[PDB]
RNA sequence: UGAGGUAGUAGGUUGUAUAGU
């Protein structure tokens, strides 16, 4: 019934997949206060892993 | 009117199975594949440089982030990253006094000053490595500010080189000792200043970038592989053949070729080559006399067989000039019917400058050019999307590859030079302009060039960067 | 790490001091 989230052929597009979720989105546990600039440094701030198509 | 065609990233095999673009950022996701159990870090040097070295080494303890890690990754600590551990502590120093160093300053040689000092140093190494009952797998030895400008050979106030670590290295070759060598300088920016104010080295945005580069030469000399190649074909062994001229005073030097063999792992089987007084630089084009040819194939294929218990199907060579037709025929006399020869020469003085017509970043690395099925533009060089910025300064320049003989598909070639080109060990980057094969060659020829007395080298290639 | 700077050779031009029939 439910959706097979994918981590076969890779675990980091699956881990960001996986933040993707609803409810376990890139918001870190509803933060109240503080500890927010190293992870967001190390994920939000790392979004580019791959690469893009245009025409120049 | 015609098409760049684009050839994919190659991704390097990682921890658990895996593979990423970027060596940086999926090494702190996954790490090594092979994770050592911990190295002894052996300090030659002063006091200074003692607690210079504990100073940094406890700096690169904790996590350390660069200005903007897009480009320059986090550096999330060495114990956080590789998994081995690293400290202050057990770490075993060699004393180098002022008194020999005043001594042999004092003299106006500067020649005969490198001799003494390699000479000191590498006689504390071996005094350091054949009487300790301790062990130490990796020296890190520190040259200050004075000794480095001091001893440079045009600083105005034979059978060895004037730089400093060609020849410590060289002469450190036949003992089997891997070691690395650290300008103060380089991690020591803090306290560096100028007649302005400013580091000469300043690795202050970097350090998480600087970390990253030691931790990993660190790694390699360890002994544990830090990374892989995606995709190798059975059969094919990547020949980078050095061509380094030698200026060994008066004598005839001629030619010293060597080799770097990629079959199946990422380090370099490299195999010296000889002192080689043939071919009279007058006809300096560097071409191979049949002999040693045959003598270089065979050092390749006996590697390969001891090294994968097979024949290899194919063979891959690559240099900078042009190829004849004689070395090949005395190469293709020795090689199985099966087998398929393919030289490729790689050049970099060629101008061509492909300018953006309109938009902020220049062409990127990847978007490779053919001219004709045996000869074509690689660019290696230029713009990547993972790292969100170009590696080159104003506009880059690419990569002419060119099939000498041989038959071969050139999208074969193209593919197997852009997975050659992302194996760069001494500096942690994630590309290069030049292949590895050919990047380490500068350094395996001067390393191989600089003391006649190595006969047969150690073929482990940990102890020449 | 890429663009400038010096020595001089890829491969065919014509000046030295001999010798083919």
């Amino acid at each position: 019934r439910l959706n097979a989230i994918d981590f076969k052929k890779s675990w980091a597009k699956g881990l960001q997949d996986l933040l993707d979720a609803f409810e376990k989105q890139n918001v870190p546990k509803k933060p109240p206060d503080h500890s927010k600039s190293n992870l967001l440094y190390q994920q939000i701030f790392l979004h580019d892993k791959q690469a893009i198509e245009k025409e120049e | 009117m015609k098409e760049l065609i684009y050839i994919e990233e190659p991704s390097i095999l990682f921890a658990h199975g895996q593979k990423c673009t970027d060596p940086r950022d999926g090494l702190a996701l996954f790490g090594p594949l092979n994770q050592i159990y911990g190295i002894k870090s052996g300090v030659v040097g002063t006091q200074k440089g003692l607690q210079i070295f504990k100073s940094y080494l406890d700096k690169i303890q904790k996590p350390i982030y660069n200005h903007n890690n897009i480009t320059r990754p986090m550096f999330p600590g060495f114990e956080a990253v590789f998994g081995c551990k690293w400290e202050s502590q057990n770490i075993v120093f060699k004393e180098i006094t002022d008194e020999e160093i005043r001594r042999y300053l004092f003299n106006a040689s500067t020649h005969k000053r490198t001799y003494d000092l390699v000479t000191l140093f590498n006689d504390k190494i071996i005094t350091a490595n054949k009487n300790d009952e301790e062990r130490v797998d990796v020296w890190f030895v520190i040259v200050p500010e004075e000794i480095y400008k001091y001893c440079r050979p045009n600083s105005v106030l034979y059978n060895y080189d004037a730089q400093f670590h060609d020849q410590l290295k060289a002469r450190l070759l036949e003992h089997t000792i891997p070691t690395q060598i650290l300008r103060e300088s380089t991690l020591a920016w803090r306290d560096f200043k100028n007649t302005f104010g400013a580091p000469i080295r300043d690795f202050s945005k970097i350090e998480g970038h600087l970390a990253w580069t030691i931790s990993t030469a660190a790694y390699y000399k360890a002994g544990g592989k830090p990374w892989k190649l995606g995709d190798i074909r059975p059969g094919v062994c990547y020949l980078g053949l050095v061509y380094k001229k030698i200026e060994k005073s008066k004598n005839p030097q001629n030619a010293c070729c060597a080799a770097q063999m990629f079959l199946d792992n990422g380090d370099g089987t490299v195999f010296k080559g000889e002192v080689g007084p043939w071919y009279n630089p007058e006809k300096g084009e560097y071409h191979l006399k049949p002999k040693e040819a045959k003598a270089l194939l065979t050092q390749a294929l006996e590697s390969y067989k001891e090294q994968n218990k097979s024949y290899p199907k194919e063979v891959f060579i690559h240099a900078r000039t042009r190829f004849n037709d004689e070395e090949w025929n005395a190469f293709n006399e020795v090689t199985p019917k099966n087998t398929n020869l393919v030289g490729v020469t790689i050049t970099k003085s060629k101008p061509l400058k492909l300018y953006k017509t309109e938009g902020a970043f220049p062409i990127m690395r990847g978007n490779a050019y053919i001219v004709d099925e045996k000869k074509a533009f690689l660019w290696t060089l230029g713009f990547v999307p993972k790292l969100q910025s170009t590696l080159s300064m104003e506009v880059p320049n690419p990569i002419f590859i060119e099939i000498n003989k041989g038959e071969a598909e050139i999208q074969q070639v193209l593919k197997d030079i852009l997975a050659l080109t992302k194996l760069n060990y001494n500096a942690c980057i994630y590309a290069d302009g030049e292949p590895v094969t050919l990047r380490f060659a500068n350094k395996i020829g001067e390393i191989l060039t600089a003391s006649t007395e190595i006969k047969t080298p150690p073929l482990a290639f940990k102890y020449y960067i």
